[PDB]
């Protein structure tokens, strides 16, 4: 199989930047390369094929070049909506193979999370679990420390977080952290606190509630 | 509008079989190469299979030799993949794709894709989610959400107010909990002022389990 | 490799043959410019199906009896620009059965 190696695997770049993504092939691939742009939860969108040819619809600020064993996708004048994982694909020899993918995130001014915290619902508590949820909304950059405190005891091992894919318009992330306790464990303690370090906070934001307050 | 619409995706035990369908509209189906391409969650693109316009020439990646069969019914404008001897690592979203605009230069350059249909190869049982309100409690902006807990397999969808509320919605990537069950929250931020006037309901479809839940989120 | 040659302004001939499973049981063929890609032809110049030719232009035609599986190509009035690798692809039915012929035209 022809291996496609893209570089970089990951790229962070500011609006207006010129960005190039390279794709190297393990065999001569002629001009038979395509570039695709996949936004989260979406099918790949074909940008460029036959190395250099733009699909109709594709901004002229996208361009391809190269041939044989090395190929370039260039985005001049980077825009927020250009957030995506980018793939090359060879069409020279069976099987069709893609590169591992290049993820391009948009660099952008630091934006603090707005933090909210959610008690367990009464409904969930019936079923003998407490999920406590902390939302970090619309922040940049991605790096952010959530620390769960229960009666001030740092929590460990009992939380998971999920992150939204960068927003296509304002280039922000949001983050769920969920702290899972038994209803037993949850009853024992009183103060449930979500402590957020982020680059856009001079100091941790803590959002807390007291178990059993309106 | 050139359209491809896969179905047939779903949960299947390892060693088991599954037929995917792809419905094509808005072009002359029978004159276009069709491919299947697949993507494991979080991972890359793998080409699976192709078939000639006429439907008499078949192509495959080595991994699918003997296991997978591509067919088309040109009179039903439909593409099929028969998948046999399925394995955990066959778990992926399956797209159909074609070269339409591209065909006259480089077939296999896929300008046209489907939505994808998720195939899950696992011994684990279907389980429907519990949907729990994430109630706003605490200035001008309120977060609420729904906790969609303890379901298998993927996916669930969450809309808000039947698709009427989309601005400010964050539906998070599901996480596989230790339990082997997926969990996921959908949060939305709204005007605090709106909490008295606007009603907020999350619409959770978990088709695998034919679970539809509409949760009113009250403060 | 095997160079096929023609002077500028001549017609070029590129040989491409396949064997019909049976007479008047024809297989889709395509010529393109550039070596055969994964699927079918790059930059198709001519395309047949099981019945007849369904795509062509003025400069390219099948010079022989394609119903017996002679799908050799003529190129009207070659310029230097017509130099390069031409793909002839026989889309034999079944699994991974395509016959791919790359022929190098060189134009003095
Ligand atoms: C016999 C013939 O058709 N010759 C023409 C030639 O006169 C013309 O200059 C050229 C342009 O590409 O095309 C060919």
């Amino acid at each position: 199989d022809i291996q496609l190696t893209q570089s970089p695997s990951f790229l962070s770049a500011s609006v207006g930047d010129r960005v190039t993504i390279t794709c190297r092939t393990s065999q001569d691939t002629n001009s038979y390369l395509a570039w695709y742009q996949q936004k989260p939860g979406k099918a790949p969108k074909l940008l460029i094929y036959a190395a250099s040819v733009l699909l109709s619809g594709v901004p002229s600020r996208f361009s391809g070049s190269g041939s044989g064993t090395e190929f370039t996708l260039t985005i001049s004048s980077l825009q927020p909506e250009d957030f995506a994982t980018y793939y090359c694909q060879q069409l020279a020899s069976s099987p069709i193979t893609f590169g591992q993918g290049t993820r391009l995130e948009i660099k952008r001014t630091v934006a603090a999370p707005s933090v909210f915290i959610f008690p367990p619902s009464d409904e969930q508590l019936k079923s003998g679990t407490a999920s406590v949820v902390c939302l970090l909304n619309n922040f940049y950059p991605r790096e952010a420390k959530v620390q769960w405190k229960v009666d001030n005891a740092l929590q460990s091992g009992n939380s998971q977080e999920s992150v939204t894919e960068q927003d296509s318009k304002d280039s922000t992330y949001s983050l769920s952290s969920t702290l899972t306790l038994s209803k037993a464990d949850y009853e024992k303690h009183k103060v449930y606190a979500c402590e957020v370090t982020h680059q856009g906070l001079s100091s941790p934001v803590t959002k807390s509630f007291n178990r059993g307050e309106c | 509008e050139v359209q491809l619409l896969e179905s047939g995706g779903g949960l299947v035990q390892p060693g088991g079989s599954l037929r995917l369908s792809c419905a094509a509209s808005g072009f002359t189906f029978s004159s276009y190469h069709m491919s299947w391409v697949r993507q494991a969650p979080g991972k890359g693109l793998e080409w699976v299979s192709a078939i000639s316009g006429s439907g008499r020439s078949y192509y495959y990646k080595d991994s699918f030799f003997g296991r997978f069969t591509i067919s088309r019914d040109n009179s039903k404008n439909t593409l099929y993949l028969q998948m046999n001897s399925l394995r955990a690592e066959d778990t992926a979203v399956y797209y159909c794709a074609t070269s339409w605009e591209t065909a006259r230069i480089l077939p296999g350059a896929f300008d046209i894709w489907g939505r994808g249909t998720l195939v899950t190869v696992s011994s684990a049982s279907t389980k429907g989610p519990s949907v729990f309100p994430l109630a706003p409690s605490s200035g001008g902006t309120a977060a609420l959400g729904c906790l969609v807990k303890d379901y298998f397999p993927e996916p669930v969808t969450v809309s808000w107010n039947s698709g009427a509320l989309t601005s400010g919605v964050h539906t998070f990537p599901a996480v596989l909990q230790s339990s082997g069950l997926y969990s996921l929250s959908s949060v939305v931020t709204v005007p605090s002022s709106s909490l008295g006037t606007q009603t907020y309901i999350c619409n959770v479809n978990h088709k695998p389990s034919n679970t539809k839940v509409d949760k009113r989120v009250e403060p | 490799e095997v160079e096929y040659r023609a002077e500028v302004g001549q017609n070029a001939y590129l040989p491409c043959f396949y064997t019909p499973a049976a007479p008047g049981n024809l297989v889709p063929v395509c010529w393109g410019k550039g070596a055969c890609p994964v699927f079918e032809c790059g930059n198709v110049v001519l395309r047949t199906d099981e019945r007849d030719v369904n795509y062509w232009t003025s400069r390219y035609w099948l010079n022989g009896d394609f119903r017996k599986g002679d799908v050799s190509l003529t190129i009207e009035n070659v310029t230097l620009a017509d130099s390069g690798i031409y793909c002839c692809r026989i889309q034999i039915p079944g699994i991974m059965n395509d016959e791919k012929f790359n022929l190098k035209l060189v134009i003095k």
